[PDB]
C-alpha cells in the first residue's frame, strides 16, 4: 500500500504541471 | 339558569368534567377488578 | 347569526366523537368482565 | 495529607467567607433600578 | 454568444423555449398513463412480495 | 485598559506562479522523501 | 370556470378545518391509521402472532395494549385484507396481525399527506415552506424505523409494535441485540433531541425574562399585540446576559431560529441513518481491540465490556418469549447469570 | 344475529332522535344550498 | 471607597467580560477544580474497584479506553456513602484505587452548577431583567443532582452514581432499567414527552419564524443578514405564521401572542425534565415503575403474556448479568 | 376571525343541542357497552375469551407458522 | 387466473368503486353546489 | 513489504500541510 | 474562439462565527467517530 | 498511540472554545 | 491495543480536511 502513496505524490506533481501550463498567469505587456 | 334559554358554559363544563372524571375512575377501578387485575 | 348546522367542521367533529363514545362505552363494559 | 487538609480547609473557608460577606455587603443595592 | 459550427447545427433544438399548449392539453392522457404505470408497479411489487401469485413461475432462485 | 487597533498589520500575498512553484516543490519533496519515510 | 377550478375553489375554502388537495390523501389515510390503532388496541389480540394479549378486551391497559406486528411466518407480505393470507376474511385478517401493515401503510401515506398539506398551506398563505422541511425529520424516523428496519430483517414481526410497551420492547430489543446505544448515529440523534429540548427551554426562558415593559399589569402576557412592529423582548440584553454567563450568545435572531430548526431535525436524520444500518445488522456492536484484549487478559474490564455482558444476558433471557415462532428452548443451565442471582 | 340487532338499535334510535329534532332546519338548509 | 467596597464593585460588575458575582466566587473555584480533576482522571487515572470486590475497572484513556469507553469510575462500594477526600487516604494510590477522583469531581461539580444557577439569577438582577432563567436551568440541575447525589444516597453508595463517561452512562441506564423499570415509570414518560415535545416545539418555532422572515436580503446572501443586531423592528411576520399554523391544524390551536408562545416553549421541557428528575430521585428510594408482570390471567388461571412480560424478560436478562461477581445472596436489595 | 361556522360555545350552551345529545351520546355509550357485553366483539375480532386461550388439547401458544393457509391453521388451533 | 389474481383485480375495482369514485362524485357535486362568489 | 508503519502518515502530512499553507495564502491573496 | 470573462462569478464568505461553529462541529465529529475508526 | 489521537481531538475542541469566547466577533449595535 | 491500522490516518484526515476547508473560506472572506 506504499505504492498508493508513491502514485499519489507522482500524480500530484503531474497535476501541478498541467495546471501551471494550462491555467498559468498570463504574461501581459503593461 | 341565571339566563333563560341557554345553559351557562361553566355548568356544562362542570358536568362534562365530572363525567370524564367518572370515566377515568371506572378505568382505574377496573385496573383492580376483573381482567388484568392479576387476581 | 343563523349559521349552517351541518358543515365540514360538523363532519370532522362527529367522525371522531361518535366512534370515540362508542369505544368508551365498550371499554366501560370491559371493566366488568370476569375471568 | 494533613498539610493538604489544612490548606484545603483554609481555601474553602476563605471562599465561603467571601461569598457570605459579599452578599451581606448591601447586595440588594447593587442593581440598575431602584436602590430605595 | 459565440457561434460554433456544432452550435449552429444544434440551434433549432434549443429554439422553442417557453412555448406551451394553451389549456390542459394532453394532461388527461398523461393521467391515464400515470394510472396504468401505478397499476403496473403494484403488480410487480405484489409479485415480488408474493402477495400476487401467478401460475407458471415461483418467486424463488429456482424460478 | 483600551484595545486599540494595531497600525503595523499588513496583507500577505502569494501570487499564482508562487503557488504553482510551491506546490511543485512540495510534491517533488514528497516524491523524494516518501521512500525514505517508508524505508 | 372549469370543473377543476371549481373543485380547487371548494377544497381551499377558508373553513375551521382546511382541506386542500392534500386533504384528499391526508384525512382518509390518517383516519384509517388512527382508527386502526384504536380498534386494534381496544379489541384485537396478538395471541396467534406473538402469544400475547394486547387489547383492552383481553384485560390489558393503556401501557400494555398495542397493534402488534404480524406473525414472522409471513415475511414481508403486505397482508392485504384481500391478500392470499386473509383471503378477505376480516376476523382472520385481524388474527394474523393484518392491522399492523394497515396502520403502518395508512400512516405513511397520512404522513405524506400531512407534509403535502404543510406545503400547500405554506404556498397559499405566502410563506417559506420550512415547516415541511422540518417535518422531513419525523418522516425519516418513521420510514427508517417502521419500514426499513423490518424490511432488512426477516419479517414485519421485528418492526416495532404500535403500543407503549411494544415500543419499550423494541427499544430494549435494539439495545440487547444491536447495542444501539453504542451507535454513533444514535448518539448524534440523542444530541439533537436533547439539544432541541435545551434550545426550547433556554429560548423560551430568555425571551420571557428579557421582555420589555409594555404594560402595567404584573401579568406580562397582555403587553403584546400580534400586529406590533417592534420586538417584544430585548435581544441586546439577552445577548449580554448569555455572553457574560456562558461566554457566547446569539446575536442574530434569524440564525437563532434556524438553529432551533436545525438541531433536532439533523438529530432525527442521523438516527434514521443508524437505524438503516441496523436493518442489515450493520451494528456498532463491539470494539474489537478491547474484545481481543479481554479475551487474552482476564483483568481488563471497562464499562464497554460490562455492557457487552448485559447484552448477552438480555438476549439469552428474552429470546424464547420475544421470538416464539423460533421455538427457542434454552434449558436453565445454559442461561448466563452472575453469582447468587 | 340478535346481538347485531340489539347493538344497532341504539344507533338507530339516536339517528331518529336527531332527525326528529333537527330535520326542519336541516331540510331548510339543504334546500337553501339547492 | 474602602478596599472591601472596591472589591464588591468589581465582583458584582456588569462590565466584566465574564460576570463573576458572589455565586461566581464559589462557582469558578469549584468548577475549575472539578474540570481539572476530571480531565486528569479521564486521561490517566488508574483502575478503580467500583464494586468493592477487588475487581478494578479501567476508566482512563492510558489504561486502554477510547473516548466512548472511557470514564471517571464511581468510588468503591466499600466506601458506600462515606466522605472520602484525599486526606483520608493513606496514599494517593489508595485514593485513586478506591475511586476518590469521582467524589472530588462530583462534589465540586454539583456545588458549581448550583452556584451557576444562583449566578444566572445574580446577573439577571444586575442587568434589570426578570429573574426566572435560573428556574428553567433548575431542571437540568435537578436531573444531574438526581443521578449524581440523590440516587446514590437512596441506594446507599456513591458506587451507584452515574459514571462520568459515555459507556458508563449507558451501563447506568441499563442497570437502572433492570432494577427500577424506568421505562414503565410515568415520570420518565413525562420526561420523554418533555424532550420529544421540546424538540418538536423547537423545530416548529424555528421553522415558523424562518418561514415568515421578512424579505430584507437578496437570493445570494444569507437571509440571516436581513436581521441587524439591536434592531427595533420585528424580523418576521408573526401574523403570517399564525395564519399558516392556524390553518395547518385549526385557528384556535395556534398562538398569536408571542409572549404566551415563548412561555409555553420554556415551560414544556422544563416541567418534563423536573418530572423525570423526580422520577429518578424517587426510584432512588425504590418506588419503581409499573409492574404488570402476570397481570392478565386466563379463566383457568394460566398467565397470558403482554408486552410488559416481554419487557420483564429483558429486565431479568439485564438483572442476572449485571455486576456478575458482586452478589452473594439471592435478592438484590442493596 | 370566524371562518363562518357557529361558535362551539354557543352551540353547546344551547338547549336544542342538549335535547339532541342527552339522547345521542348515551345511546352510543350503551351501544358500545352492548357490543362488549353481548360477546359480539369476541366473535367479530377473533379475540379469545378468557376460557379459550388454551383448549383441552392445546396447552401451548398457538403461534402461526404457515405462510398462506392461516384459516385452517387457526381452526386447528381452536 | 389464480385466486390471488382475481383478488388483486377485485381490489382494483372495489378500491375505485368504494373510495376513488364516490369521493370524486361527491367532491364535484359539492364544489358545483357551494360555489365561491367573486 | 514490511515498511515503516509511520510512512503513510509521515508522507501524507509532509505533502498535505505545506499544500494547505500555500492554498490558504494563494486563495486569500487580494483580500 | 475568444475567452470572455464570466459575469456569473460571485464571492464566497464564511464569517468568524461560522468558522468557530464549523471548527467545533468538525472537532466534535472527530471526537465521536475516532473511537469507531480505531475499533 | 490512539490515546494521542483522542487527546488531539479533545484539545482541538477545547481550543476552539477558548478562541470562540476570547476572540469572538463582537456584537455591535448598528 | 490492536486497533485498526487505518484509524490514525482516518481520524486525522477526517478532522484535518474540513478544518482546512473552513480555514480557507474564512481567511479569504472579504477579498
Ligand atoms: C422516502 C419515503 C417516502 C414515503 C414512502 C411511503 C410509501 C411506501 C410504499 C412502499 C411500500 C414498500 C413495501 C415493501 C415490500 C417489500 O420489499 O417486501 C419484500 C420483497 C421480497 O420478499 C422477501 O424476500 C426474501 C428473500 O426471498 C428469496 O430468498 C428466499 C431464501 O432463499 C427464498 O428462496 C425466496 O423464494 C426468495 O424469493 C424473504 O423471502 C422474505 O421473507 C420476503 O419478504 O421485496 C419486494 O416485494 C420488492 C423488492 C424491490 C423493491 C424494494 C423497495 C423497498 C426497499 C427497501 C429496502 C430493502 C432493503 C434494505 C433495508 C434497509
Ligand atoms: C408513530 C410513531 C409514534 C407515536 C404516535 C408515538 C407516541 C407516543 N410515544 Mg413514542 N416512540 C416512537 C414512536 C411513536 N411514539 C419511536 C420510533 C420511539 C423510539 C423507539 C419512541 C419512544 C418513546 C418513549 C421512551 C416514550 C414514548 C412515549 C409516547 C407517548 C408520548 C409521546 C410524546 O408526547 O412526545 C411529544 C409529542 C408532542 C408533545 C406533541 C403531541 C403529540 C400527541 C400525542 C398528538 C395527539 C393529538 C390528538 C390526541 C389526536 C386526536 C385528534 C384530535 C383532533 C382529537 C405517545 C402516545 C412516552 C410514553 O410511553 O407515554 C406513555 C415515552 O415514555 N415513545
Ligand atoms: C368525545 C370525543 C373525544 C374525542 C377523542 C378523540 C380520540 C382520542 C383517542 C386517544 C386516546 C387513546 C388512549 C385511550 C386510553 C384508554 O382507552 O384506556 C382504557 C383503559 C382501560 O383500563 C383497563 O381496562 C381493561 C379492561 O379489560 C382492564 O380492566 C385493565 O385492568 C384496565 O387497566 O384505561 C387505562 O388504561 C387507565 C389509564 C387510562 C388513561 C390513559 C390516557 C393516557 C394518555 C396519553 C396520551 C394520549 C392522549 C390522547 C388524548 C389527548
Ligand atoms: C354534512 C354536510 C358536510 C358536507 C359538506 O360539504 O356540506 C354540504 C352542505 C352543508 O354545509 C355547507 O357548508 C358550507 C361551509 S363548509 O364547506 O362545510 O365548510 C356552507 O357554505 C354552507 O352554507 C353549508 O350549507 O350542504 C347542506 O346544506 C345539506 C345539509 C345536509 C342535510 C342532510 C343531512
Ligand atoms: C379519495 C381521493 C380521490 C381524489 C379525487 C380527486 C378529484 C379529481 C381530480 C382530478 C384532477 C386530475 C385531472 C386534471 C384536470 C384535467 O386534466 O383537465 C380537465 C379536462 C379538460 O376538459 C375540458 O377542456 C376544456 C379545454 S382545455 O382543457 O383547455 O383543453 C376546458 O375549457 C374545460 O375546462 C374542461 O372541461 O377534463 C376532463 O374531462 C379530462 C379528465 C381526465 C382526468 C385524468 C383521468 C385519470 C384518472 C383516471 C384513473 C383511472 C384510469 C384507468 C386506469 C385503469
Ligand atoms: C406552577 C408550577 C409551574 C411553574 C412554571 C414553570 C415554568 C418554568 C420556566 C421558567 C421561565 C419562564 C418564565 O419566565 O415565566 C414567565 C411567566 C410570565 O410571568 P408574569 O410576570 O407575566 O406572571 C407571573 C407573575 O409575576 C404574575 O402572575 O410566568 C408564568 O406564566 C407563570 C405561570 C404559572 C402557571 C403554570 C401552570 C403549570 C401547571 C401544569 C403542570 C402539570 C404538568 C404535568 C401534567 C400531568
Ligand atoms: C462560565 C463561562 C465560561 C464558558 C465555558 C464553556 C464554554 C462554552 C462556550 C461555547 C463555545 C462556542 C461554540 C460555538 C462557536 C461560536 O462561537 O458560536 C457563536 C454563536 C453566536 O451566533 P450569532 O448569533 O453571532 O450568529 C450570527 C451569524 O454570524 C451566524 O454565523 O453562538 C451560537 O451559534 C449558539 C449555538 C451554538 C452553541 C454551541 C455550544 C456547544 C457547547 C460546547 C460543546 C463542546 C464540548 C466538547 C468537550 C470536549
Ligand atoms: C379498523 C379497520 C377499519 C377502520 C376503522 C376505523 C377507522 C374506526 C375507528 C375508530 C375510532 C376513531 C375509535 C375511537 C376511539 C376512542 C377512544 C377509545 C377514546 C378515548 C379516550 C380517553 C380515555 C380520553 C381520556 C381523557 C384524558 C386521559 C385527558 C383528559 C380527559 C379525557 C376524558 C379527555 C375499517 C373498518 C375501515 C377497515 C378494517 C380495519
Ligand atoms: C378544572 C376545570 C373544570 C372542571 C371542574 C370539575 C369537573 C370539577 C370540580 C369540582 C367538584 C365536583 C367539587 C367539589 C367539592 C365538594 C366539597 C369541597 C365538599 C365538602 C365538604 C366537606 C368538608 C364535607 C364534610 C363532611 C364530613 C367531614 C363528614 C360528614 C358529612 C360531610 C360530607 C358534610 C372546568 C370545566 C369547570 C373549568 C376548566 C377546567
Ligand atoms: C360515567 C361512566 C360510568 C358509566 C358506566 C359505568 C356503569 C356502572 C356499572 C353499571 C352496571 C354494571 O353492570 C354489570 O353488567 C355486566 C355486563 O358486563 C354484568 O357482567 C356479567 O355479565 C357479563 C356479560 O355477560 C360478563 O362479562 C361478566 O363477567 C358478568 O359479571 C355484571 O354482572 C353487572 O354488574
Ligand atoms: C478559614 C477557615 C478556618 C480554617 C481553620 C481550620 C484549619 C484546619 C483544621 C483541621 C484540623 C486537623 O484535624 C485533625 O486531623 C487529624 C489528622 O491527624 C486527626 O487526627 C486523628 O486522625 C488521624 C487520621 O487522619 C490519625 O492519624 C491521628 O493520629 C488522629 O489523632 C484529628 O482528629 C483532627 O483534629
Ligand atoms: C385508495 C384505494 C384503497 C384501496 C382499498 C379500499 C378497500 C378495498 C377493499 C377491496 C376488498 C377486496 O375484497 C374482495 O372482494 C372480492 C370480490 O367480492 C371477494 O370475492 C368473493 O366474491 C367473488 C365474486 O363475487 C368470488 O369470485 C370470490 O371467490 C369470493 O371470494 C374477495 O373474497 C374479497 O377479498
Ligand atoms: C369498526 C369496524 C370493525 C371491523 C369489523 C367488525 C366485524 C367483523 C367482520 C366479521 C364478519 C364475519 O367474518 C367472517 O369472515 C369474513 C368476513 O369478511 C367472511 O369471509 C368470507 O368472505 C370473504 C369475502 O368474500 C371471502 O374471503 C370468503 O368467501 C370467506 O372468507 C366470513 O364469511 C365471515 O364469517
Ligand atoms: O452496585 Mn451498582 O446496582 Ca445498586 O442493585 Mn445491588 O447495588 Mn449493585 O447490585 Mn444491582
Ligand atoms: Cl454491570
Ligand atoms: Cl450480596
Ligand atoms: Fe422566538
Amino acid at each position: 500500500m506504499e505504492s498508493v502513496a508513491y502514485i499519489l505524490v507522482l500524480t500530484m506533481a503531474l497535476a501541478v504541471l498541467f495546471f501551471a501550463i494550462a491555467f498559468r498567469e498570463p504574461p501581459r505587456i503593461e | 339558569m341565571f339566563a333563560e334559554g341557554r345553559i351557562p358554559l361553566w355548568v356544562v363544563g362542570v358536568v362534562a368534567g365530572i363525567g370524564a372524571i367518572g370515566v377515568l375512575g371506572l378505568f382505574f377501578y377496573g385496573a383492580y377488578a376483573g381482567l388484568g387485575s392479576s387476581m | 347569526v343563523t349559521y349552517p348546522i351541518f358543515t365540514v367542521r360538523w363532519l370532522a367533529v362527529h367522525t371522531l366523537a361518535v366512534p370515540s363514545v362508542f369505544f368508551v362505552g365498550a371499554i366501560a363494559a370491559m371493566q366488568f368482565i370476569q375471568r | 495529607m494533613l498539610t493538604l487538609k489544612i490548606a484545603v480547609y483554609i481555601v474553602v473557608g476563605l471562599f465561603i467567607s467571601l461569598f457570605i460577606f459579599g452578599f451581606l455587603s448591601s447586595d440588594p443595592t447593587r442593581n440598575p433600578g431602584r436602590k430605595d | 454568444a459565440q457561434r460554433t459550427r456544432l452550435g449552429d447545427i444544434l440551434r433549432p433544438l434549443n429554439s422553442e423555449y417557453g412555448k406551451v399548449v394553451p389549456g390542459w392539453g394532453t394532461t388527461p392522457v398523461m393521467g391515464v398513463f400515470m394510472a396504468l404505470f401505478l397499476v403496473f408497479l403494484l403488480i410487480i411489487l405484489q409479485i415480488y412480495n408474493s402477495s400476487l401469485i401467478l401460475e407458471g413461475f415461483s418467486v424463488d432462485w429456482a424460478g | 485598559m483600551d484595545r486599540n487597533s494595531n497600525p503595523n498589520r499588513q496583507p500577505v500575498e502569494l501570487n499564482r506562479t508562487s503557488l504553482y512553484l510551491g506546490l511543485l516543490l512540495v510534491a517533488v519533496l514528497g516524491i523524494l522523501f516518501s521512500s525514505y519515510f517508508f524505508n | 370556470r372549469g370543473w377543476f377550478d371549481v373543485l380547487d375553489d371548494w377544497l381551499k375554502r377558508d373553513r375551521f378545518v382546511f382541506i386542500g388537495w392534500s386533504g384528499l390523501l391526508l384525512f382518509p389515510c390518517a383516519f384509517m391509521a388512527l382508527g386502526g390503532w384504536l380498534t386494534g388496541t381496544t379489541f384485537v389480540t396478538s395471541w396467534y402472532t406473538h402469544g400475547l394479549a394486547s387489547s383492552y378486551l383481553e384485560g390489558a391497559n393503556f401501557l400494555t395494549v398495542a397493534v402488534s406486528s404480524p406473525a414472522d411466518a409471513f415475511g414481508h407480505s403486505l397482508l392485504f385484507l384481500w391478500g392470499p393470507e386473509a383471503q378477505g376474511n376480516l376476523t382472520r385478517w385481524f388474527q394474523i396481525g393484518g392491522l399492523w401493515p394497515f396502520v403502518a401503510l395508512h400512516g405513511a401515506f397520512g404522513l405524506i399527506g400531512f407534509m403535502l398539506r404543510q406545503f400547500e398551506i405554506s404556498r397559499l398563505v405566502g410563506i417559506r415552506p420550512y415547516n415541511a422541511i422540518a417535518f422531513s425529520g419525523p418522516i425519516a424516523v418513521f420510514v427508517s424505523v417502521f419500514l426499513m428496519y423490518p424490511l432488512g430483517q426477516s419479517s414485519w414481526f421485528f418492526a416495532p409494535s404500535f403500543g407503549v410497551a411494544g415500543i419499550f420492547r423494541f427499544i430494549l430489543f435494539l439495545q440487547g441485540f444491536h447495542n444501539w446505544t453504542l451507535n454513533p448515529f444514535h448518539m448524534m440523534g440523542v444530541a439533537g433531541i436533547l439539544g432541541g429540548a435545551l434550545l426550547c427551554a433556554i429560548h423560551g426562558a430568555t425571551v420571557e425574562n428579557t421582555l420589555f415593559e409594555d404594560g402595567e399589569d404584573s401579568n406580562t402576557f397582555r403587553a403584546f399585540e400580534p400586529t406590533q412592529a417592534e420586538e417584544t423582548y430585548s435581544m441586546v440584553t439577552a445577548n449580554r446576559f448569555w455572553s457574560q454567563i456562558f461566554g457566547i450568545a446569539f446575536s442574530n435572531k434569524r440564525w437563532l431560529h434556524f438553529f432551533m430548526l436545525f438541531v433536532p431535525v439533523t438529530g432525527l436524520w442521523m438516527s434514521s441513518v443508524g437505524i438503516v444500518g441496523l436493518a442489515l445488522n450493520l451494528r456498532a456492536y463491539d470494539f474489537v481491540s478491547q474484545e481481543l484484549r479481554a479475551a487474552e487478559d482476564p483483568e481488563f474490564e471497562t464499562f464497554y465490556t460490562k455492557n457487552i455482558l448485559l447484552n448477552e444476558g438480555m438476549r439469552a433471557w428474552m429470546a424464547p418469549q420475544d421470538q416464539p415462532h423460533e421455538n427457542f428452548i434454552f434449558p436453565e443451565e445454559v442461561l448466563p447469570r452472575g453469582n447468587a442471582l | 344475529d340478535w346481538r347485531v340487532i340489539v347493538v344497532v338499535s341504539p344507533l338507530l334510535i339516536a339517528a331518529t332522535w336527531a332527525a326528529i329534532n333537527i330535520g326542519a332546519a336541516a331540510i331548510r338548509q339543504l334546500q337553501d344550498v339547492l | 471607597a474602602s478596599l472591601w467596597e472596591q472589591f464588591c464593585q468589581w465582583v458584582t460588575s456588569t462590565n466584566n467580560r465574564i460576570y463573576v458575582g458572589w455565586f461566581g466566587t464559589l462557582m469558578i473555584p469549584t468548577l475549575l477544580t472539578a474540570t481539572t480533576c476530571f480531565i486528569i482522571a479521564f486521561i490517566a487515572a488508574p483502575p478503580v474497584d467500583i464494586d468493592g470486590i477487588r475487581e478494578p475497572v479501567a476508566g482512563s484513556l492510558l489504561y486502554g479506553n477510547n473516548i466512548i469507553s472511557g470514564a471517571v469510575v464511581p468510588s468503591s462500594n466499600a466506601i458506600g456513602l462515606h466522605f472520602y477526600p484525599i486526606w483520608e487516604a493513606a496514599s494517593l494510590d489508595e485514593w485513586l484505587y478506591n475511586g476518590g477522583p469521582y467524589q472530588l469531581v462530583v462534589f465540586h461539580f454539583l456545588i458549581g452548577i448550583f452556584c451557576y444557577m444562583g449566578r444566572q439569577w445574580e446577573l439577571s438582577y444586575r442587568l434589570g431583567m426578570r429573574p426566572w432563567i435560573c428556574v428553567a436551568y433548575s431542571a437540568p440541575v435537578s436531573a444531574a443532582t438526581a443521578v449524581f447525589l440523590i440516587y446514590p444516597i437512596g441506594q446507599g453508595s456513591f458506587s451507584d452514581g452515574m459514571p462520568l463517561g459515555i459507556s458508563g452512562t449507558f451501563n447506568f441506564m441499563i442497570v437502572f432499567q433492570a432494577e427500577h423499570n424506568i421505562l414503565m415509570h410515568p415520570f420518565h414518560m413525562l420526561g420523554v414527552a418533555g424532550v420529544f415535545g421540546g424538540s418538536l416545539f423547537s423545530a416548529m418555532h424555528g421553522s415558523l419564524v424562518t418561514s415568515s422572515l421578512v424579505r430584507e436580503t437578496t437570493e445570494v446572501e444569507s437571509q440571516n443578514y436581513g436581521y441587524k443586531f439591536g434592531q427595533e423592528e420585528e424580523t418576521y411576520n408573526i401574523v403570517a405564521a399564525h395564519g399558516y399554523f392556524g390553518r395547518l391544524i385549526f385557528q384556535y390551536a395556534s398562538f398569536n401572542n408571542s409572549r404566551s408562545l415563548h412561555f409555553f416553549l420554556g415551560a414544556w421541557p422544563v416541567i418534563g425534565i423536573w418530572f423525570t428528575a423526580m422520577g429518578v430521585s424517587t426510584m432512588a428510594f425504590n418506588l419503581n415503575g409499573f409492574n404488570f408482570n402476570q397481570s392478565i390471567l386466563d379463566s383457568q388461571g394460566r398467565v397470558i403474556g403482554t408486552w410488559a412480560d416481554v419487557l420483564n424478560r429483558a429486565n431479568i436478562g439485564f438483572e442476572v448479568m449485571h455486576e456478575r461477581n458482586a452478589h452473594n445472596f439471592p435478592l438484590d436489595l442493596a | 376571525g370566524t371562518t363562518g361556522e357557529r361558535p362551539f360555545s354557543d352551540i353547546v350552551t344551547s338547549i336544542r343541542y342538549w335535547v339532541i345529545h342527552s339522547i345521542t351520546i348515551p345511546m352510543l355509550f350503551i351501544a358500545g357497552w352492548l357490543f362488549v357485553s353481548t360477546g359480539l366483539a369476541y366473535d367479530a375480532f377473533g379475540t379469545p375469551r378468557p376460557d379459550e386461550y388454551f383448549t383441552q388439547t392445546r396447552q401451548e401458544l398457538p403461534i402461526l407458522q404457515e405462510r398462506y393457509d392461516i384459516n385452517q391453521e387457526i381452526q386447528e388451533f381452536n | 387466473m389464480t385466486p390471488s389474481l382475481a383478488n388483486f383485480l377485485w381490489s382494483l375495482v372495489l378500491g375505485a368503486a368504494i373510495v376513488l369514485i364516490p369521493a370524486t362524485v361527491g367532491l364535484i357535486f359539492i364544489s358545483q353546489k357551494d360555489k365561491i362568489t367573486r | 513489504m514490511q515498511v515503516n508503519n509511520l510512512g503513510f502518515i509521515a508522507s501524507i502530512l509532509f505533502v498535505l500541510v505545506p499544500t494547505v499553507f500555500l492554498l490558504i495564502l494563494f486563495i486569500q491573496t487580494g483580500k
